[PDB]
RNA sequence: CCACAGAG
């Protein structure tokens, strides 16, 4: 996590700088933002695999993992290792004040600290920073699966008003109440998915 | 009078460089924020002072005071003496090149505020039924501004 | 990609959000030839020609003179020339310019007169700030276009508009395997059963993207249905 | 899969402060640790994990 | 002002006649409990 | 830190009552040099309303072709210049005498801005030409509105325009002056915590 | 012995003497102390207008107090109005001063209506009451108050959240492709909205009286600005851009032959629908609606109007600014630009409301009477005032109980503003106390409203939201905030043109833009040479205490502007100023506090400790811990979890927890069964969960400590063993002990209430 | 044009009167400037960004054919750098770019 | 008949 924050800063001073490289085409703010992501998230999958590989047998989070019953290679190296970088709406934690995240970090700062990465394990307790960072995140998260429903339910319930009345006739084609032919032979080739 | 009727073309600066500009408009008529406040301080009280030396005796040549609305209260030769007469204070100058401003027995920092970019000018009115009349005293050439040293 | 898109494409609607056409090129294997295709298809401003827009008034007339640098054009290998930018200047409707105001001074300069009150002035300035607006080379509803690589070095172009025949009728562009997410334009241009497999083909990648696994013969008969 | 490692903290803080007979405080962003939780622990004869 | 409830209003919306009394209706012989699992139970 | 020279206030003038407008439509300088005053030719002061009306008798030589004036405006040949004088304390305009720095209180600054009476004249004759053509308590107004009335149906006042006067006031504000020398009351601790 | 790192001992002394549901109590205390005077004072006079002779004035009011008797008057105790189905109530006792015939008859103490006290105010029974007389009444001394019994049941006016009044809201709509500024502009008589908006690349201001949008170049020639240049230097400054995007507005007041102030005016004046009451001229039309109606806070008394214009061009730059770059658009989520309603205000306006309702109808009945001829003693007011004051008391007791708030005069319509407080925890009573409720609840605008913007460490909790429909709308309090109070502004003006503000009537409109311009409330009051030095001499005569510590001073480098803030409904927290490196309270302050003297209010008079808003926070540079400090900090935190609110501080290390189960927690806390109250068997309640041997938590929080929920807990300890025992544990559920069960563990009561009335019918 | 009035400060609309000669009148007050002699024009500078190459070097180690430039004012050179690249569809022939040795000047042919 | 408050 030093070396991933070291050249983080590196791109930092190159940035501010202004002779930072735009290679993916965007400006200087998002392509400067897509290589902090991508060091900070190659920083969480090494701490990740190195956690992984360094837990024995008979380790109660490992065994649920490889069984498939609860919990992934993710949640047991959020909770042994690094958590990683917190996202929001896609992209790093949005300034909530004056040009920087929190009044705890200097302005016009994008350490990794300051925009929203936790180096700290979830068994090693979390920084207030990182607490509210990771606060952000579940609240996002929570407010997604509050409001998905409405919009799934009324699609799902337009979905099943326009499909009611088909049905496969004895004659191998499906037609509406109607009687009219949807299709020929359903799929083509006349096979339920359920066989 | 051939640049007075001339058709004014008004001030264009480019987005990049407006604050770079500023310093130069600045002069032109006439930390690191702490440290340029400083910078300023000392220009501005060399301009002053070079300012008051320049219109020492000389006529229609005005420069307008912003004071504190309330000065210090004083003994009529308690009422306070609201309406003040007579020599109040001093502009003290010092050997480091700054200046200030002492009221009776309070001290004070000046400056030179706002720059105006039109004409200024002072004049006596003198209101009565049988006789009234308007006088152009001289013309205001800048402000300056004083303001309690906390 | 995700629950607005399938609410957007089953539920047909005719505006979309991120209509990407995407389409592949005969010479796939050179970057100067993919420049130089979307040179044709990404539309250029005469803001990125013009080194200045200025409006002159004569002792008697009054008249607009735009500066084109021919090397601009010569460095972005546009197929642009003076009098191809006269002609889009005349096919601006809201200028109300009919075609044959605009002269060539030099072998720069376009001069745009306007002939008659205090109209001339209006007039004139409203040309002034709406000309370095207006499109002289490419297609009007293509937002920009983008150059990508496939995995197999391959390169493709992917543009952000709505105008799917005038990409795929391009030269340079193959017109047989050109295609875009948007269902209504793939309708319009290449009939129903085009449409109904642009429906199979957006909803099965949609859900794939999430790995939902959702069996393709279910798609084939929301498809069948909206077709 | 819920990832909540303040449960175990709280459990090992309990039969601690229990074995110790005071109560341990877990205040946010602080509270007794788990390393004299351990010691306790130890001390009284149990386990160092609990 | 309470606007008034005319026919429109009651063939209209989730609480109208349609979807609240014809396509879906409260039923008889029916109970809600609380669930709790059970192992040695057949899953039919 | 120590003092070189002082260089001494001295506080007159407290019923000369003074004013100062500002132009709101000529710049200070022109080039590095200083500008020219125009000249004046006559002025108005509302006495309820506190308003200025300053004429300017503008060039006739050049840039003005008085067919166009004399066609709609009825040769209008000077500008005015309209303005509201507002209280400002804490104002002082100074001048230096003898290396001594002498202020008197300006009660009022006048913000003088152009002003078409004309164009006005012009409106309500159209207004009386098209309304007279073919027809087709009581006491509620507040705010601006009494204001207004006020300075339309007040009486104005013609005033005399002098120069020269600077030697005149200088002469009164400094022999007002000379006479007094004040001595301090309170300190300067009790000047913070009251209104410092 | 002591040091730094335990300087967390201020947050127990700042609960010592403000309290935990301070946001109610002040708030009604200022109410029956200030208000009731100012409404008074308000509207005291009525005449008759039949008989030019007949005058009632109104001297002072007061409740609770008797003028003969320094004694308070008796009251009903809290408990006793509970189990009798009362409300809680004081009268409310006003000086009146009338004619009785010609004798000016000075008369005191009639009652007007019976006001609803607030537990625990000033006025109320239970101030300052030690715990023996407070068993001797029946109510628990480990209760908040703050709460209103009427009717038997006890209601709670939750916090109000809104956009701020009387400030610029820029808001850009990219699909659309319009950006505008909105003002509220609210005050005693109107609260109307003005929008700034671009249509078609012109600049348009717009208003709900106003038939048309009005274009900005008429207005601002309407408002003294004649000239034009002064126009684009005022918008624009010494800009290319801004002038290249502005321009067309110039030429559209030429397109328009507009030139004049009159033709301006009177161009607007035809264009105003709310023509009535024998109209004036269209010219005076005009000139009212600029000077009321376009900006209504900002009122023009004399001819000068300058301080609306700059307004207007201020609003117009910012306006401007938006046009150039869609990135400087003020978020109208930030915190800072939300101001919270307490309950005292919204009582204030209700009993606004009803006192003119109820001095009208008095007014009515007056002359109904003294029209006839046959007058004795002219009808002295005592004798027919009582029918009319049992109006008030029923009006307020009506729009407390039901929740409606309907308020005509205001045109305000409100529902749901009260809500039944829910005893079904202690924990619960408290947390539905500091609850703040949002403005709108339809909209479900995800990344919006309802998610955590980083502007609230500190002032509202990071954890506590009810899941569901309403999360993120429904918010709390964190645990040491304190919410500002409306002070008078005028003061402040005068110690601004004393500090070094050049007034606005007395500067250069087109250098106006080469320095920075001071704002008071959102309004531009004047320009200042150097901000640093003034932003620093303003925060020292705060830190003195020769100004309020709730007026809030900073600076915004992007639109090159200084602003300070007064006006209440502020959300602060205090912190610890560090200077030089060096935390400013040291270890002899921390014995001293320790020892007993030097309480948090001589911390705030030392200069110790100041009260930050989200504004001054985004200027402000805070260090976490001592080991963190270097010489650029600003301030010092005084100890971090103060950001976790009250309910959500009984969770045990929750900075070991996903956050989502930090939020289930908070939410599953305040359904906990356990003890309510140390009276709470004396209580009769609609339903009421026990729990017959709680426990202490074994392991505890300062917060826990802090809200005394060690006294009332709910909940015991249980001995768990985390393993899969049986198959009946699996998705989440539990394998209870029967002999744990048998011996006690778990057990509870549920106690109910039927009600029943004896009503003697007409007959 | 930006032009603003030296005395009431307002904007200089042009008007043409009856005449044919257009001033710049102000409305506002009795103001204006013929153009007679010498001409007005007000030029707004449009931005240059630096685009993307397209033919940046193209033309390195390549072999040189004889082709006659068109520019014969400025340089007699014979010897032009070429180089064949597929820019139409694959029915159509194949397009080229070459230029003058000395005073650049790239054309193309197909 | 509405509006709160929770449970999925
Ligand atoms: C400014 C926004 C323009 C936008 C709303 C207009 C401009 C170009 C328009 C499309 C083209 O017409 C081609 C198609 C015609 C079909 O009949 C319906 C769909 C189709 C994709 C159109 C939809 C829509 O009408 C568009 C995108
Ligand atoms: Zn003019
Ligand atoms: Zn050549």
């Amino acid at each position: 996590v030093e070396i991933a924050y070291h050249k983080c800063d590196e791109l930092i001073t190159l940035f501010n700088k202004g002779e930072l490289e735009t290679q993916p085409g965007c400006n200087e703010e998002q392509t400067l933002e897509a290589k902090i992501g991508g060091l900070l998230s190659k920083v969480r999958e090494e701490v990740g695999d190195v956690c992984i590989n360094e837990l024995d047998n008979w380790n109660a989070p490992l065994i649920m993992a490889t069984c498939g019953s609860k919990g992934s290679t993710l949640n047991v190296s959020q909770m042994v290792a690094v958590v990683g970088q917190q996202i929001i709406s896609g992209n790093r934690v949005p300034d909530g004040f004056q040009d920087r995240s929190l009044p705890h970090f200097p302005k016009n700062s994008k350490t990794p600290q300051s925009k929203g990465f936790v180096r700290n394990s979830f068994f090693s307790g979390l920084s207030p920073p990182e607490f509210l960072f990771h606060a952000i995140s579940g609240r996002e998260g929570l407010v997604d699966t509050a409001v998905k429903t409405a919009e799934t339910g009324y699609m799902s319930r337009r979905l099943m008003k326009s499909l009611e009345d088909l049905s496969c006739q004895y004659d191998n084609t499906v037609r509406t109440s109607a009687n009219g032919i949807v299709q020929f032979t359903y799929g083509g080739d006349g096979l339920d998915p359920l066989e | 009078r051939i640049e007075q009727l001339f058709p004014v073309r008004p001030v264009r600066v480019r987005h990049e460089d407006v604050e770079t500009v500023k310093r130069e408009i600045q002069e032109a008529l006439s930390g690191k924020e702490a440290a340029a406040e400083l910078e300023l301080l000392n220009a501005d009280h060399q301009h002053i002072l070079r300012k008051l030396k320049k219109m020492n005796n000389k006529p229609e040549r005005f420069m307008v005071f912003q004071l504190p609305t309330r000065l210090p209260a004083f003994e009529r030769p308690a009422l306070s003496t609201r309406e003040l007469a007579g020599k109040v204070g001093s502009i003290r100058v010092h050997k480091s090149g700054k200046l200030s401003v002492k009221i009776g027995n309070v001290v004070m920092d000046i400056g030179k505020g706002a720059e105006t970019t039109f004409l200024q000018d002072v004049i006596a009115l003198s209101i009565a039924d049988d006789a009234s009349s308007a006088e152009l005293l001289g013309r205001v050439d800048g402000k300056i501004v004083v303001t309690p040293q906390i | 990609l995700g629950v607005p898109r399938i609410k957007e494409i089953i539920n047909a609607s005719k505006v979309i959000s991120t209509p990407i056409i995407n389409a592949v090129l005969v010479n796939d294997n050179d970057e100067r030839a993919a420049r130089v295709v979307k040179g044709r298809v990404e539309k250029t401003l005469l803001s990125d020609v013009a080194f200045y827009v200025q409006d002159v008034y004569k002792d008697n007339l009054s008249f607009i003179q735009v500066r084109i640098d021919l090397g601009t054009i010569d460095k972005l290998q546009l197929e642009l020339t003076i009098e191809d930018i006269a002609v889009a200047i005349t096919r601006a409707s809201k200028l109300k310019i009919q075609a044959s105001d605009v002269n060539i001074i030099g072998k720069d300069r376009i001069a745009i007169n306007v002939f008659p009150e205090n109209d001339v002035f209006y007039r004139m300035q409203q040309l002034r700030r709406a000309l370095p607006d207006v499109v002289v080379k490419g297609l009007p509803d293509i937002s920009r276009a983008v150059i990508n690589i496939r995995d197999d070095g391959k390169r493709e172009l992917l543009v952000e508009g709505y105008g799917l025949r005038d990409v795929m009728c391009t030269d340079g562009v193959i017109g047989s395997r050109t295609t875009t997410n948007h269902v209504l334009e793939v309708f319009s241009v290449l009939g129903i059963e085009a449409a109904r497999y642009s429906i199979i083909r957006e909803i099965n990648y949609t859900m794939s993207n999430h790995g939902m696994s959702v069996d393709p013969r279910h798609i084939q008969l929301l498809g069948d249905v909206m077709t | 899969s819920r990832m909540t490692v303040g449960k175990m903290i709280e459990l090992i803080s309990g039969k601690a402060g229990v074995l110790n007979g005071t109560l341990e405080y877990g205040t946010c962003f602080g509270g007794s640790k788990l390393e004299d939780m351990s010691k306790i622990l130890v001390d009284q004869g149990f386990n160092y994990s609990g | 002002v309470k606007p008034i409830r005319g026919f429109c209003q009651r063939l209209k919306g989730k609480q109208g006649r349609f979807r609240g009394n014809l396509s879906g209706k409260r039923v008889d012989f029916s109970g809600r409990t609380v669930i709790s699992p059970d192992p040695n139970l057949s899953i039919d | 830190d120590p003092v070189i020279e002082e260089f001494p206030l001295k506080i007159s003038g407290e019923e000369e009552s003074l004013h100062v407008f500002q132009y709101a439509n000529r710049p200070r300088l022109v080039g590095r040099k200083p500008a020219e005053h125009p000249f004046i030719s006559a002025a108005r002061y509302k006495p309820k309303s506190h308003l200025w009306e300053i004429d300017i008798p503008l060039d006739e030589q050049a840039f003005y072709n008085k067919d166009k004036a004399e066609s709609e405006w009825n040769g209008v040949n000077v500008q005015t210049l309209k303005g509201v004088g507002v209280e400002n304390n804490g104002q002082y305009a100074a001048f230096v005498k003898d290396m001594q720095v002498y202020l008197v209180p300006i009660e009022r600054v006048a913000q003088l801005k152009p002003f078409f009476k004309y164009i006005d004249d012009a409106n309500v004759t159209r207004k009386q030409e098209d309304a007279r053509r073919n027809p087709n308590s009581q006491n509620r107004l507040t705010g601006s509105l009494l204001a207004h009335k006020v300075a339309d149906e007040e009486a104005n006042i013609e005033l005399t325009w002098a120069e020269g006067t600077f030697e005149q006031f200088k002469d009164t504000i400094v022999k007002e002056a000379e006479d007094k020398t004040l001595v301090a009351l309170e300190k300067q601790e009790d000047y913070i915590d009251n209104l410092v | 012995i002591n040091t730094a790192q335990d300087k967390w001992h201020l947050l127990p002394a700042f609960l010592k003497v403000k309290g935990l549901v301070k946001q109610h109590l002040d708030s009604f205390n200022y109410f029956v102390d200030t208000d009731l005077k100012k409404i008074i004072k308000a509207n005291q006079l009525i005449l008759s207008d039949v008989d030019p002779e007949f005058y009632l004035k109104y001297v002072d009011i007061r409740v609770g107090k008797k003028s003969s008797s320094s004694t308070k008057d008796y009251l009903t105790p809290p408990h006793e109005c509970r189990l009798r189905d009362m409300t809680y109530s004081a009268p409310i006792y006003v000086d009146i001063e009338y004619t009785r015939g010609r004798n000016i008859i000075m008369h005191k103490d009639v009652e007007i209506g019976r006001m609803p006290i607030m537990l625990r105010s000033n006025k109320c029974i239970l101030y300052d009451a030690d715990e023996s007389k407070m068993a001797k009444l029946n109510e628990c001394p480990l209760d908040p108050g703050g709460y209103f019994i009427v009717n038997g049941t006890e209601k709670v006016i939750l916090v109000q959240e809104q956009l701020s009044k009387n400030r610029i809201i820029v808001e850009a709509d990219e699909k659309k492709g319009i950006v505008q500024a909105s003002v509220t502009s609210s005050t005693h008589e109107r609260k109307s909205k003005t929008y700034v908006i671009t249509k078609n690349g012109k600049i348009y201001l717009k208003h709900n009286s106003i038939a048309e949008e009005i274009p900005i170049a008429i207005v601002l020639k309407a408002c003294g600005i004649l000239s034009d240049l002064e126009i684009m230097q005022l918008v624009c400054g010494n800009d290319s851009s801004y002038q290249d995007i502005f321009a067309v507005n110039l030429e559209e007041s030429s397109k328009l032959d507009i030139y004049t102030q009159q033709q301006a005016l009177e161009y607007i004046g035809a264009k105003v629908k709310t023509m009535r009451r024998q109209k004036l001229t269209i010219l005076q039309e005009g000139i009212e609606a600029i000077a009321t109606t376009v900006i209504a806070h900002l009122t023009v008394e004399a001819l000068d109007f300058r301080e609306k214009a700059l307004y207007i061009a201020m609003m117009t730059r910012r306006v401007v600014m938006a046009m150039y770059n869609p990135k400087m658009i003020d978020d109208r989520d930030y915190v800072g630009n939300k101001r919270l309603e307490l309950a005292g205000q919204l009582i204030s306006l209700l009993f606004e409301d009803l006192f003119k309702k109820f001095n009208n109808d008095f007014k009515l009945s007056i002359d109904k009477v003294l029209k006839k001829p046959n007058r004795a003693m002219e009808y002295d007011a005592l004798l027919s005032i009582n029918v009319h004051s049992n109006n008030i008391t029923s009006g307020l007791n009506r729009a407390i109980s039901t929740g409606n708030w309907s308020l005509k005069r205001f045109k305000m319509e409100r529902a749901g503003v009260t809500h039944v407080l829910s005893r079904l925890s202690y924990i619960s009573a408290l947390g539905m106390m500091t609850r703040i409720s949002s403005q709108f609840e339809k909209s479900r605008k995800v990344s919006g409203p309802r998610a955590l913007q980083p502007s609230q460490f500190g002032m509202l909790c990071t954890a506590d939201t009810p899941e569901g429909e309403a999360c993120g709308l429904v918010k709390n309090l964190a645990l040491m905030t304190h919410i500002t109070t409306d002070d008078e502004e005028e003061p402040i003006k005068k110690l601004c043109y004393v500090l070094g503000v050049e007034d606005i009537t007395l500067i250069d409109s087109a250098s106006l833009h080469l320095n920075y311009g001071v704002y008071l409330n959102g309004t531009l009051i004047g320009s200042i040479r150097f901000p640093t030095k003034f932003v620093t001499q303003f925060r020292h005569l705060r830190r003195t205490g020769k100004v309020s510590e709730f007026i809030s001073i900073y600076s915004n480098s992007h639109q090159m502007a200084v602003h300070i803030a007064t006006d209440g409904g502020r959300i602060c927290r205090p912190l610890i100023i560090v200077s030089d490196g060096q935390s400013r309270v040291k270890d002899i302050h921390l014995r001293k506090l320790l020892d007993g003297e030097l309480d948090f209010d001589d911390f705030l008079k030392l200069g110790l400790v100041e009260y930050l808003d989200v504004n001054e926070e985004n200027d402000s540079y805070i260090a976490l811990y001592e080991k963190d400090i270097v010489p650029s900090m600003t301030h010092l935190e005084i100890e971090p979890f103060t950001i976790l609110g009250a309910v959500a501080g009984l969770i045990p290390y929750p900075h070991h927890n996903q956050s989502p189960r930090n939020t289930y927690q908070c939410a599953m806390g305040k359904q906990a069964i356990g003890a309510i109250a140390y009276n709470q068997f004396k209580r009769i309640d609609t339903l009421l969960y026990l729990m017959t041997y709680p426990q202490q938590p074994m392991v505890k929080t300062k917060t826990i400590e802090l809200i005394d929920y060690d006294k009332l807990p709910a909940g015991q300890n249980a001995t768990v063993a985390v393993m899969s025992y049986s198959g009946y544990d699996i998705e989440d559920a539990l394998v209870l002990n029967k002999s744990s069960i048998d011996r006690g563990f778990g057990r509870c009561e549920t106690r109910r209430k039927t009600t029943t009335v004896l009503k003697r019918y007409a007959n | 044009m930006l032009s603003f009035c030296p005395s009431c400060n307002n904007m200089l609309l042009i008007t043409s009167g009856d005449s044919g000669v257009y001033t710049l009148a102000c409305r506002s007050c009795p103001y204006e400037f013929p153009i007679e002699g010498i001409e007005i024009y007000d030029r707004k500078k449009l931005p240059r960004k630096e685009v993307d190459d397209v033919l940046g070097g193209g033309w390195d180690n390549v072999d040189q054919t004889k082709t006659q430039c068109p520019n014969y004012d400025t340089c007699g050179g014979e010897s032009a750098y070429f180089f064949q690249l597929q820019i139409r569809s694959a029915d159509e022939p194949m397009t080229t770019f070459y230029k003058c040795v000395n005073c650049g000047h790239r054309w193309k042919e197909n």
